[PDB]
């Protein structure tokens, strides 16, 4: 779903169809540069999703004091130290799922006990 | 009398843009100075990658005599120094455009963006630390 | 409240008064009690004028 | 229903410039086509 | 031992020192002292220019001489209260004298006032460019009691009784026509700060972002900027409103006109994580809207007329548009000529914040949060009135100088009527309660100069630290009347009146202090010196993780390491090299850094806790030796609260920071490993919980052990009790 | 220290040489490296010109070819104060810096940014090994223009009017087929052909 831009100018390449060769082309509607289409994918919507929960996972998450600490272990380093926080997606229909990041292994993993 | 076209000859000269700390910039940007006197010495590694400045004793030991020069951008592109001075005294086109001609010439190419920082280990250094702390 | 760790839903963290008047409250619980009292005060202080208009 | 990916494949019949027109079609499909029930009614609860 | 920890009991000594130093009315006193020491020479030297160089008023006339009429004001002067009666000498006043004689405990002013020419007949040109007295009287203005320039601010108890007034009269009221007079704080939403709103569904706008601005306080520079998101659908489009442009304008046109032609750059100014896409998808229609224009001045060529009368024009001057965008647009971060890029980055930041709310990534803004408000006080209010009356002064000075086409320059007598105007205006403002000149009560909120209550010493003290906000006549029922979490430890949660004003008037807690502001220039210079990326050469690609930096709500640069800068600033503050009123916050979740040094913030003291400890787990830095020294100093009848501040033992916290600090209620609550019911990462411990009250509630014994509305009933009622109010 | 380095004291530029001469800093916004001496078609002229209707402006080669082919007051006034240096800056920036090569292949428009002009100081190595110290008074930034044959303002105003819900996705392609408003390099090439 990524967008490409003209090498000659940072401008959105609009897909357009080859009438005779029947393959999608991306032409810079600013300047005559044209480009081949990597995938038949053109536009992507994703009306409902469960993404964006890994937003703002800075390397300094453990630095802040206010995030609570737990005793669960990361299944890479098993160090009981870790920092946990709930879903970043602030909508009324969210879930009580939590996210555990451990300072030692610097890895993020879900709270799913299943 | 002078050719309006700019000179392209003096381009091929490497230039080092230097960001300078306020105290030292105040001294060097003064028009009263700049008589051509030497002011400091530079140290370059044969291996490279580390540059430090050896300031002369003309500073009156009020500021560090040693500084480290850090190349913020080792490689620099599309940056140049051009100099200006006064000259001697669907197909429709616009005839009058009010051109204003000046004598111009490009004199150098910027290749190294670097900043002067006082070496904390310098004995005269860390004094400007308190000076900046007060201000 | 800035005396709690983030993202807690324990009753004390989110404002459950545990103690009784006999022993006396705790700073946080005191604050929450103040909140409730203020709510009651303001709601009545507005409804009085409103419902007076309706009555008239 | 045998397939586990609930997918619909449609194409415009005409005997070209698909972006705007087909996005309009998609919006119409999403916010115009009712399925069952009567509009102006929302979640309904069963009570004993 | 001296390095032993501190029992919760011992905290009281610290409080004793803090009061012994600060004094309760410190807020009002310091506001006035600041307004007198500065902000007055500033307000004059700012606009001290007025010249009438009548060279020839037309070409020649051969030539004539450049008849400069240069008048400028140098240093100003203030006097002790020094008032003469009719037909008599001037007395050295004293508060009781004015109080019984119905005077105004004011003092006079007089300011210095400052031809040699350049001549030009037509060709060449561009080089064609008085006092009559000194320190001319300009008027008299009232004074704050026990201010820097009040007689009482140095009295000794013996001398204080010689002057015959009660030593317990701590408090800065005013004496107007012989009546104790008090001004009250006015809270207002802080300016120059990004906010977003979710407007109601029926309107074609769903999400809006608003910016306020000011210059402190020329022309009032309201200059509201707001960006609206249209449609619910493909009507997704973003338009902005700018003065003096009276159409909604597509933001892409704004970017292009600013000087950013290639669309990819504009995308870089909005989106930061190139990996994410959703924002690009919702921007797609906006990019489509501006697909037609491809040049900066052509975008500038858009009319946005709103007037005034079209001067030199073809359709719209490019010069007109650029002069708008520089001089008037966004009166903050810059307004001079040459910082288009700063404008672009800030506008992109605000667009991004707007877009998040529509994308549900971040929640709705909270208007009622306390920190994003401020408390205007005596200083700023007197500043506003003085500015208005001095503008009237200058306009009148221009008059009667143009009138004296013939001889001569007065320089003397008009300023007498001017002094009458200035003094009359100040007197009227401070006595009537209306706030402004005789403008038929326009914009004149009355509750600014209430009459000081004098029934009970408790009441009197409970009338100084008072606040008020304008909301409406009748009142709403879902807005700041109800208490808020942010109010903790800053405003007393029980000392409020009831009825038609409940929750509006509110009362400062005990140690709460107000921010008097400080020049940010040294701070920003220091920050740049220690390594800053000026935004002029920023690039998101090479900075996928760098942290933005804000000062008083201006973006200045981006930095790589926030941690070291944070600790360095903290240490430098604690060492006392920065005014402690300055507050900084590191929003590590948002990758953001804030610096605040404006005036009018509210802050409280706190114990600092060092996480590290050679003795073991964790410990607050102060020890027993310091408190022993404090007790010794007190009983001497030389540690001060300031002397506690310098060496890093307690630190001020504004209302904004708490969102980045964890607090320990008791100094022993969890520090180590029936009566009643009772993490390991604390940074600060409360000095004492009982200090969250205000003046009146403090009297209530065991306020914990009874219902809160009953405490509110008593807090209100106690002010209606007799007893003593002074001794004189 | 052991001689692992080249030491030489940098020397200042002579004071008397500096006066009456102004030195500025030049910047290009471009993803690809551009070398003025090689890429540009000499002769190259730097002029301070009004930028209105840049496309309609004839190329320097075109101009040379054309030349060869030819061969009551109110009496009471008050002025608000403005800083003299600010007034001079406004006067100088009233016209932008515009640089063109003879061919007209590449055109660049400069702008002035005051963010770091004062703090930055020029240092370039002299022939003897000294480093020339220059206080940099102003820094100018140049951007490319007219490379993509931009459309004109009036037709753009007509398009933005809501005559159509969406403008033709191939409007630029159709205009290029009509070849309206050819590039300055294209116009110069056509003139040279004629
Ligand atoms: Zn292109
Ligand atoms: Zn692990």
């Amino acid at each position: 779903t990524t967008f490409r831009f003209c090498r000659d100018c940072n401008n959105m390449l609009y897909p357009r169809e080859d009438k005779e060769n029947n393959r999608l082309l991306f032409e810079c509607r600013t300047c005559s540069y044209v480009e081949e289409a990597g995938s038949p994918l053109v536009y992507r919507h994703e009306l409902i999703t469960n993404i964006g929960e890994t937003a703002g996972v800075v390397q300094d998450i453990g630095s802040d004091p206010t995030l609570p600490r737990s005793d669960r272990e990361c299944p890479k380093c098993h160090s009981r130290e870790n920092v946990f926080f709930q879903s970043q997606q602030r909508r009324k229909d969210t879930s009580m799922v939590l996210f555990f990041v451990c300072l030692s292994c610097s890895h993020i993993f879900t709270s799913d006990q299943k | 009398e002078e050719s309006l076209d700019l000179d392209l000859e003096r381009s091929n000269r490497q230039v080092w843009l230097v960001r300078l700390p306020m105290f030292l910039a105040e001294k060097w940007r003064d028009r009263n100075n700049l008589h051509g006197q030497e002011l400091g010495k530079i140290r370059i590694n044969k291996d490279g990658s580390k540059i430090t400045l050896l300031l002369n004793e003309n500073d009156n030991d009020s500021i560090p005599h040693e500084y480290d020069l850090e190349l913020t951008k080792k490689v620099v592109e599309n940056e140049y120094v051009f100099t200006e001075q006064n000259l001697k005294k669907r197909d429709r086109y616009i005839p009058y455009v009010k051109t204003i001609p000046k004598k111009t010439a490009i004199v150098g190419t910027v290749c190294h963006e670097c900043q002067v920082m006082p070496s904390m280990n310098d004995p005269n250094y860390h004094k400007i630390v308190e000076q900046r702390r007060n201000i | 409240l800035p005396h709690f760790s983030k993202d807690d839903y324990s009753p004390e963290s989110k404002g459950f008064v545990e103690n009784s008047y006999l022993r006396g409250l705790t700073p946080q619980e005191f604050f929450f009690h103040a909140m409730g009292g203020r709510e009651g005060l303001i709601d009545t202080a507005v409804k009085t004028a409103e419902t007076g208009y309706i009555q008239r | 229903d045998n397939d586990e990916k609930l997918i619909i494949r449609c194409r415009v019949v005409r005997p070209a410039e698909e972006d705007h027109m087909l996005k309009k079609i998609e919006n119409t499909m999403l916010e115009n086509i009712t399925l069952r029930g009567v509009e102006n009614i929302e979640r309904v609860v069963m009570m004993k | 031992d001296e390095s032993a920890p501190i029992t919760a009991e011992d905290s009281w000594a610290v409080i004793s020192a803090f009061f012994r130093e600060k004094g309760l009315v410190s807020q009002q006193l310091d506001s006035f002292n600041q307004f007198v020491d500065y902000t007055l020479q500033d307000i004059i030297c700012e606009d001290s220019t007025l010249i009438l160089e009548q060279l020839a008023q037309h070409t020649t006339e051969s030539d004539n001489i450049s008849r400069k009429y240069e008048i400028s004001f140098g240093k100003i002067y203030v006097t002790k209260p020094m008032v003469n009666e009719s037909d008599g000498v001037t007395h050295a006043l004293y508060p009781q004298e004015a109080r019984l004689r119905n005077l105004t405990y004011s003092s006079g002013l007089f300011v210095d006032v400052k031809t040699y020419e350049a001549i030009d007949v037509p060709g060449r040109e561009l080089k064609y460019e008085d006092s009559e007295s000194g320190k001319v009287f300009i008027g008299r203005l009232p004074i704050m009691l026990r201010s820097k320039n009040c007689y009482l601010s140095e009295a000794t108890e013996s001398d204080l009784y010689k002057l015959k007034e009660c030593p317990f009269d701590m408090g800065g009221y005013f004496i107007i026509n012989g009546s104790e007079k008090v001004l009250i704080a006015q809270e207002r939403s802080a300016g120059n700060i990004v906010q977003v709103f979710k407007k109601a569904a029926p309107s074609p706008i769903s999400h809006v972002a608003e910016i306020r601005s000011a210059l402190e306080k020329g022309s009032r520079f309201i200059s509201t900027l707001q960006v609206k998101l249209y449609g619910r659908s493909s009507a997704r489009t973003i338009k902005a409103t700018l003065p003096y442009i009276k159409q909604d304008i597509p933001i892409v046109i704004i970017f292009r006109a600013l000087g950013i032609i290639p669309d990819g750059e504009i995308l870089e100014h909005i989106c930061y994580d190139v990996n994410d896409w959703q924002m690009l998808e919702m921007l797609k229609p906006c990019v489509e809207d501006g697909f037609v224009i491809q040049d900066r001045e052509t975008a500038l060529d858009f009319i946005g007329r709103r007037g005034t009368a079209l001067g030199i024009k073809k359709e719209k001057r490019i010069q007109y548009a650029k002069d708008i965008l520089q001089k008037e647009f966004l009166p903050h971060i810059t307004q001079l000529e040459g910082f288009e890029s700063r404008k672009a980055f800030f506008l992109g930041y605000m667009i991004n914040r707007l877009l998040l709310c529509a994308l549900d990534r971040k929640d709705q803004d909270d208007r009622d949060h306390f920190g994003k408000k401020r408390l205007d006080l005596a200083g700023p209010l007197l500043a506003q009135l003085f500015k208005t009356l001095f503008k009237k002064l200058t306009k009148d000075i221009f008059r009667y100088m143009q009138r004296t086409v013939e001889e001569a320059h007065d320089f003397n007598m008009k300023l007498a009527i001017n002094a009458k105007t200035i003094t009359s205006g100040l007197k009227y403002a401070l006595a009537t309660g209306n706030w402004g000149e005789q403008k038929k009560a326009m914009s004149s909120r009355a509750g600014v100069s209430q009459v000081l209550n004098r029934y009970t010493y408790s009441s009197t003290l409970s009338h100084l630290r008072r606040t008020n906000t304008p909301i409406g006549r009748d009142g709403k029922l879902a807005k700041p009347r109800q208490l808020h979490n942010t109010h903790w430890g800053l405003v007393c949660p029980a000392e409020t009146p009831e009825g038609q004003a409940c929750g509006l008037v509110k009362n400062l807690s005990l140690m709460s202090c107000i921010s008097v502001g400080t020049d940010p220039m040294p701070i920003i210079t220091f920050l740049s010196e220690w390594g800053m990326e000026p935004l002029e050469d920023y690039v998101p690609h090479q900075s996928p993780d760098a942290t933005r930096v804000f000062v008083n709500g201006v973006w200045h640069g981006v930095h790589r390491n926030p941690a070291r800068l944070m600790e360095t600033l903290r240490t430098l503050r604690r060492k006392g090299d920065i005014n402690p009123e300055v507050s900084m916050i590191r929003d590590i979740r948002e990758k953001e850094l804030k610096i605040f040094t404006d005036a009018g913030r509210v802050y409280r003291p706190l114990f600092i806790v060092e996480d590290d400890e050679s003795l073991g787990h964790k410990e607050l830095k102060v020890r027993k030796g310091h408190i022993a020294k404090l007790m010794a100093t007190e009983y001497q009848d030389e540690y001060t609260w300031s002397s506690l501040l310098n060496e890093g033992l307690v630190e001020y916290i504004d209302a904004e920071e708490e969102e980045s600090i964890l607090i320990a209620m008791q100094p022993e609550d969890l520090e180590p490993a029936a009566k009643r019911i009772r993490a390991t990462t604390f940074t600060h411990c409360e000095i004492h919980p009982s200090m969250i009250l205000g003046v009146a509630a403090s009297i209530i014994p065991f306020p914990d052990h009874n219902q809160s509305p009953r405490n509110t009933y008593q807090s209100a009622m106690g002010k209606q009790a007799m007893g003593v109010f002074l001794t004189n | 220290d052991p001689n692992e380095y080249n030491e030489f004291p940098l020397r200042a530029i002579p004071k008397e040489d500096l006066e009456n001469m102004r030195t500025h800093l030049l910047k290009f916004q471009s993803k690809k490296k551009i070398n003025p001496v090689t890429d540009f078609h000499l002769p190259v002229r730097l002029h301070r010109k009004d930028t209105r209707n840049l496309q309609f402006q004839l190329t320097r080669a075109e101009i040379v070819q054309r030349q060869k082919e030819i061969s009551l007051r109110r009496k009471t006034r008050q002025l608000k104060v403005l800083d003299e240096n600010a007034k001079k800056l406004r006067f100088e920036e009233f016209y932008p810096w515009v640089m063109e090569d003879f061919d007209g292949y590449n055109t660049w428009v400069g702008s002035y940014e005051a963010g770091n002009s004062d703090s930055y100081v020029l240092l370039s190595v002299e022939d003897d090994g000294s480093f020339t110290m220059i206080p940099a008074d102003k820094v100018y930034k140049f951007t490319a223009r007219n490379k993509y044959a931009t459309l004109t303002i009036d037709e753009a105003e007509k398009r933005m009017d809501k005559k159509s819900g969406e403008v033709p996705r191939w409007l630029m392609k159709h205009l290029d087929n009509i070849g309206t408003t050819t590039t300055r390099y294209d116009r110069t090439r056509r003139k040279l052909k004629a």
